[PDB]
Protein backbone atom coordinates (compact mmCIF):
# COMPACT_ATOMS: atom_id res chain seq x y z
CA UNK A 1 0.00 0.00 0.00
CA UNK A 2 3.41 2.50 0.70
CA UNK A 3 5.98 1.39 -1.82
CA UNK A 4 3.97 -0.46 -5.34
CA UNK A 5 4.13 1.50 -8.36
CA UNK A 6 1.44 -0.87 -10.45
CA UNK A 7 1.69 -0.79 -13.93
CA UNK A 8 -1.78 -0.73 -15.76
CA UNK A 9 -2.48 -0.66 -19.31
CA UNK A 10 -5.92 0.42 -20.31
CA UNK A 11 -8.87 2.64 -18.23
CA UNK A 12 -10.61 -0.80 -17.96
CA UNK A 13 -7.67 -2.98 -16.93
CA UNK A 14 -6.97 0.13 -14.34
CA UNK A 15 -10.21 -0.33 -13.03
CA UNK A 16 -9.98 -3.84 -12.89
CA UNK A 17 -6.85 -3.40 -10.96
CA UNK A 18 -7.92 -1.51 -8.27
CA UNK A 19 -11.60 -3.16 -7.93
CA UNK A 20 -9.08 -6.69 -7.35
CA UNK A 21 -5.72 -5.18 -5.86
CA UNK A 22 -4.73 -2.74 -2.92
CA UNK A 23 -2.83 -0.56 -4.71
CA UNK A 24 -3.07 3.03 -4.40
CA UNK A 25 -4.14 4.80 -7.24
CA UNK A 26 -1.60 7.57 -6.56
CA UNK A 27 0.72 5.36 -7.26
CA UNK A 28 -0.21 4.06 -10.83
CA UNK A 29 1.63 3.98 -13.32
CA UNK A 30 0.34 3.93 -17.42
CA UNK A 31 1.84 2.65 -20.19
CA UNK A 32 3.00 -0.29 -22.23
CA UNK A 33 4.17 -3.62 -20.75
CA UNK A 34 7.67 -3.92 -21.72
CA UNK A 35 6.85 -7.59 -22.51
CA UNK A 36 5.19 -6.41 -25.65
CA UNK A 37 7.28 -3.71 -27.09
CA UNK A 38 10.93 -5.09 -26.78
CA UNK A 39 11.57 -7.99 -28.61
CA UNK A 40 10.47 -6.43 -31.79
CA UNK A 41 11.93 -7.67 -35.42
CA UNK A 42 14.56 -5.14 -34.53
CA UNK A 43 14.41 -4.99 -31.02
CA UNK A 44 16.52 -7.30 -28.18
CA UNK A 45 16.85 -10.88 -29.28
CA UNK A 46 18.75 -12.80 -26.81
CA UNK A 47 18.13 -16.05 -28.80
CA UNK A 48 18.06 -17.34 -32.43
CA UNK A 49 14.80 -19.15 -33.04
CA UNK A 50 16.32 -21.30 -35.24
CA UNK A 51 18.10 -23.36 -32.74
CA UNK A 52 14.75 -23.86 -31.45
CA UNK A 53 13.16 -25.13 -34.31
CA UNK A 54 13.82 -29.01 -36.16
CA UNK A 55 13.77 -27.10 -39.49
CA UNK A 56 14.38 -23.41 -40.55
CA UNK A 57 11.08 -21.22 -40.27
CA UNK A 58 11.12 -20.90 -44.24
CA UNK A 59 10.04 -24.58 -44.42
CA UNK A 60 7.31 -24.60 -42.60
CA UNK A 61 3.61 -22.86 -44.24
CA UNK A 62 2.30 -21.54 -40.81
CA UNK A 63 3.81 -21.55 -37.11
CA UNK A 64 0.92 -22.12 -34.77
CA UNK A 65 1.43 -21.65 -31.07
CA UNK A 66 -0.80 -23.76 -28.66
CA UNK A 67 -0.91 -21.75 -25.60
CA UNK A 68 -3.50 -22.96 -23.07
CA UNK A 69 -4.12 -22.22 -19.51
CA UNK A 70 -4.30 -24.31 -16.35
CA UNK A 71 -7.79 -25.28 -15.50
CA UNK A 72 -8.67 -24.68 -11.83
CA UNK A 73 -8.68 -27.65 -9.90
CA UNK A 74 -7.22 -30.58 -12.94
CA UNK A 75 -3.91 -30.92 -13.77
CA UNK A 76 -3.19 -34.87 -15.02
CA UNK A 77 -5.56 -35.27 -18.10
CA UNK A 78 -6.42 -32.07 -19.20
CA UNK A 79 -3.55 -32.22 -21.66
CA UNK A 80 -4.72 -35.68 -23.46
CA UNK A 81 -8.61 -34.04 -23.26
CA UNK A 82 -7.52 -30.78 -25.20
CA UNK A 83 -4.92 -33.20 -27.56
CA UNK A 84 -5.68 -37.13 -27.30
CA UNK A 85 -4.02 -38.01 -30.40
CA UNK A 86 -0.89 -36.44 -31.09
CA UNK A 87 0.23 -39.32 -33.66
CA UNK A 88 -2.62 -37.63 -35.78
CA UNK A 89 -2.15 -33.80 -34.92
CA UNK A 90 1.24 -34.57 -36.34
CA UNK A 91 0.47 -36.45 -39.40
CA UNK A 92 -1.79 -33.17 -40.18
CA UNK A 93 0.79 -30.80 -39.76
CA UNK A 94 2.66 -32.68 -41.68
CA UNK A 95 0.86 -32.67 -44.43
CA UNK A 96 0.34 -29.12 -44.09
CA UNK A 97 4.35 -28.62 -43.58
CA UNK A 98 3.04 -26.50 -40.35
CA UNK A 99 5.07 -26.17 -37.39
CA UNK A 100 2.56 -26.69 -34.07
CA UNK A 101 4.27 -25.47 -31.17
CA UNK A 102 3.05 -27.12 -27.80
CA UNK A 103 3.65 -24.13 -25.02
CA UNK A 104 1.64 -24.70 -22.03
CA UNK A 105 1.01 -23.02 -18.86
CA UNK A 106 4.13 -23.84 -16.62
CA UNK A 107 1.40 -25.40 -13.72
CA UNK A 108 0.45 -28.04 -16.82
CA UNK A 109 4.10 -29.10 -16.75
CA UNK A 110 3.37 -31.86 -14.82
CA UNK A 111 0.79 -33.50 -16.03
CA UNK A 112 2.52 -36.88 -16.78
CA UNK A 113 0.59 -36.81 -20.20
CA UNK A 114 2.91 -33.90 -21.01
CA UNK A 115 6.10 -35.33 -20.18
CA UNK A 116 5.00 -38.52 -21.70
CA UNK A 117 4.33 -36.81 -25.74
CA UNK A 118 7.24 -34.44 -24.92
CA UNK A 119 9.57 -37.44 -24.64
CA UNK A 120 7.60 -39.08 -27.71
CA UNK A 121 8.08 -35.82 -29.59
CA UNK A 122 11.16 -34.35 -28.44
CA UNK A 123 12.53 -35.04 -32.53
CA UNK A 124 9.46 -34.46 -33.90
CA UNK A 125 9.86 -32.39 -37.61
CA UNK A 126 6.82 -31.02 -37.03
CA UNK A 127 6.03 -30.82 -32.80
CA UNK A 128 7.52 -28.93 -30.63
CA UNK A 129 7.55 -28.56 -27.37
CA UNK A 130 8.68 -25.59 -25.93
CA UNK B 1 -14.00 -61.76 18.88
CA UNK B 2 -16.56 -61.81 16.42
CA UNK B 3 -19.37 -62.71 19.39
CA UNK B 4 -18.14 -59.50 20.94
CA UNK B 5 -18.32 -57.94 17.71
CA UNK B 6 -21.56 -58.55 15.94
CA UNK B 7 -24.05 -60.03 19.08
CA UNK B 8 -24.11 -56.92 21.47
CA UNK B 9 -25.18 -54.75 18.28
CA UNK B 10 -28.30 -57.24 17.26
CA UNK B 11 -29.08 -57.93 20.66
CA UNK B 12 -29.54 -53.79 20.73
CA UNK B 13 -31.16 -53.38 17.36
CA UNK B 14 -33.87 -56.07 17.87
CA UNK B 15 -34.72 -54.28 21.79
CA UNK B 16 -34.70 -50.82 19.50
CA UNK B 17 -36.77 -51.98 16.52
CA UNK B 18 -39.52 -53.61 19.16
CA UNK B 19 -38.86 -50.17 21.07
CA UNK B 20 -39.93 -48.15 17.75
CA UNK B 21 -42.51 -50.90 16.58
CA UNK B 22 -40.91 -52.55 13.62
CA UNK B 23 -42.87 -55.78 12.73
CA UNK B 24 -40.12 -57.23 10.19
CA UNK B 25 -36.30 -56.68 10.28
CA UNK B 26 -34.86 -57.15 7.05
CA UNK B 27 -31.09 -58.14 6.92
CA UNK B 28 -29.00 -57.47 3.48
CA UNK B 29 -26.90 -59.51 1.27
CA UNK B 30 -23.33 -60.46 2.75
CA UNK B 31 -23.64 -58.55 5.90
CA UNK B 32 -26.87 -59.65 6.75
CA UNK B 33 -25.81 -63.73 6.50
CA UNK B 34 -24.10 -63.65 9.93
CA UNK B 35 -26.38 -61.09 11.63
CA UNK B 36 -29.70 -62.59 10.66
CA UNK B 37 -28.64 -65.83 11.99
CA UNK B 38 -27.73 -64.13 15.45
CA UNK B 39 -30.49 -62.59 14.88
CA UNK B 40 -32.65 -65.28 15.03
CA UNK B 41 -30.53 -67.14 17.68
CA UNK B 42 -31.80 -63.87 19.95
CA UNK B 43 -35.55 -63.92 18.66
CA UNK B 44 -36.04 -67.74 20.00
CA UNK B 45 -33.98 -67.14 23.06
CA UNK B 46 -35.72 -64.50 24.17
CA UNK B 47 -38.97 -65.09 22.68
CA UNK B 48 -39.44 -61.36 21.13
CA UNK B 49 -42.16 -61.13 18.88
CA UNK B 50 -40.52 -59.52 15.43
CA UNK B 51 -40.49 -61.33 12.18
CA UNK B 52 -37.06 -61.19 10.05
CA UNK B 53 -36.50 -61.89 6.44
CA UNK B 54 -33.46 -61.94 4.16
CA UNK B 55 -33.14 -59.88 0.94
CA UNK B 56 -30.57 -60.03 -1.56
CA UNK B 57 -28.51 -56.74 -2.96
CA UNK B 58 -25.59 -54.47 -3.22
CA UNK B 59 -23.90 -51.09 -3.95
CA UNK B 60 -23.96 -52.28 -7.43
CA UNK B 61 -27.27 -53.85 -8.30
CA UNK B 62 -29.16 -50.72 -6.48
CA UNK B 63 -27.57 -47.63 -7.03
CA UNK B 64 -27.75 -47.59 -10.74
CA UNK B 65 -31.13 -48.61 -10.90
CA UNK B 66 -31.94 -46.00 -8.20
CA UNK B 67 -31.29 -43.72 -11.10
CA UNK B 68 -34.94 -42.79 -11.94
CA UNK B 69 -34.50 -39.14 -13.25
CA UNK B 70 -31.10 -38.00 -12.72
CA UNK B 71 -27.94 -39.52 -12.14
CA UNK B 72 -26.53 -38.39 -8.57
CA UNK B 73 -23.48 -36.18 -8.57
CA UNK B 74 -22.11 -38.50 -6.13
CA UNK B 75 -21.98 -40.83 -8.80
CA UNK B 76 -18.87 -38.20 -10.04
CA UNK B 77 -17.13 -37.85 -6.69
CA UNK B 78 -14.99 -39.72 -4.25
CA UNK B 79 -17.17 -41.95 -2.83
CA UNK B 80 -19.05 -42.44 -6.80
CA UNK B 81 -18.39 -44.58 -9.43
CA UNK B 82 -14.89 -44.18 -10.56
CA UNK B 83 -12.75 -44.90 -7.80
CA UNK B 84 -10.27 -47.62 -6.79
CA UNK B 85 -9.91 -48.44 -10.53
CA UNK B 86 -6.47 -49.80 -11.78
CA UNK B 87 -6.57 -50.66 -15.20
CA UNK B 88 -8.55 -49.48 -18.09
CA UNK B 89 -11.06 -52.37 -18.37
CA UNK B 90 -11.89 -51.34 -14.77
CA UNK B 91 -13.02 -47.84 -16.05
CA UNK B 92 -15.08 -49.71 -18.60
CA UNK B 93 -16.83 -52.07 -15.93
CA UNK B 94 -16.87 -48.09 -13.77
CA UNK B 95 -18.63 -46.59 -16.44
CA UNK B 96 -21.44 -48.70 -17.31
CA UNK B 97 -20.78 -48.99 -21.01
CA UNK B 98 -19.29 -51.57 -22.90
CA UNK B 99 -15.83 -50.44 -24.09
CA UNK B 100 -16.72 -49.50 -27.40
CA UNK B 101 -19.43 -47.49 -26.56
CA UNK B 102 -16.97 -45.61 -23.98
CA UNK B 103 -14.34 -44.92 -26.16
CA UNK B 104 -17.13 -43.89 -28.69
CA UNK B 105 -18.40 -41.44 -26.40
CA UNK B 106 -14.91 -40.17 -24.83
CA UNK B 107 -12.24 -41.06 -27.70
CA UNK B 108 -9.76 -39.49 -25.24
CA UNK B 109 -10.09 -42.37 -23.11
CA UNK B 110 -7.81 -44.21 -25.77
CA UNK B 111 -4.90 -42.46 -24.63
CA UNK B 112 -5.30 -44.32 -20.99
CA UNK B 113 -4.99 -48.35 -22.07
CA UNK B 114 -2.10 -49.40 -21.53
CA UNK B 115 -1.69 -46.89 -17.80
CA UNK B 116 -1.87 -49.43 -14.99
CA UNK B 117 -2.59 -46.27 -12.09
CA UNK B 118 -6.26 -44.66 -12.78
CA UNK B 119 -6.38 -43.24 -8.86
CA UNK B 120 -5.68 -39.73 -7.87
CA UNK B 121 -6.04 -36.64 -9.84
CA UNK B 122 -6.70 -38.79 -12.59
CA UNK B 123 -9.14 -40.55 -11.32
CA UNK B 124 -10.79 -36.94 -10.67
CA UNK B 125 -10.59 -35.44 -13.78
CA UNK B 126 -12.53 -38.24 -15.79
CA UNK B 127 -15.16 -38.28 -13.22
CA UNK B 128 -15.43 -34.21 -14.67
CA UNK B 129 -15.22 -35.82 -18.21
CA UNK B 130 -18.00 -38.06 -17.89
N1 LIG C 1 0.34 -21.49 -22.21
C1 LIG C 1 0.82 -20.35 -21.46
C2 LIG C 1 -0.05 -19.69 -20.44
C3 LIG C 1 0.45 -18.53 -19.67
N2 LIG C 1 1.80 -18.02 -19.90
C4 LIG C 1 2.32 -16.86 -19.15
O1 LIG C 1 1.52 -16.67 -18.00
C5 LIG C 1 0.92 -15.35 -18.03
C6 LIG C 1 -0.42 -15.38 -17.35
O2 LIG C 1 -1.32 -16.26 -18.02
P1 LIG C 1 -2.57 -16.89 -17.25
O3 LIG C 1 -3.66 -15.85 -17.28
O4 LIG C 1 -3.03 -18.09 -18.03
O5 LIG C 1 -2.06 -17.36 -15.91
C7 LIG C 1 0.91 -15.01 -19.51
O6 LIG C 1 0.77 -13.62 -19.76
C8 LIG C 1 2.24 -15.58 -19.98
O7 LIG C 1 3.32 -14.73 -19.62
C9 LIG C 1 2.67 -18.67 -20.92
O8 LIG C 1 3.76 -18.26 -21.11
N3 LIG C 1 2.16 -19.84 -21.69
Amino acid sequence: KNNVLFLTTSQAMEDHFLEDMAISKELIIRGKYPRNAVYGPNGIHTYDINTLLPKNKSQYSQTILFCPTYRIGAIQGVLNSLLPDFAKLEEVCRHKNQLFIVKVHPFMKKDNYFAEMSEKYKDSEYILFW
Amino acid sequence: YVGASFVPYINWAIKDAIKRGYETIYFISRDGHFLKQIADKIIEIRGYNVKTKYIYGSRKAWRLPSFITKVDDETFWQFGNFVGMDSFEDLVKASYLSESELLSLFPEFESLRHAKHLRGEIAENIRKIF
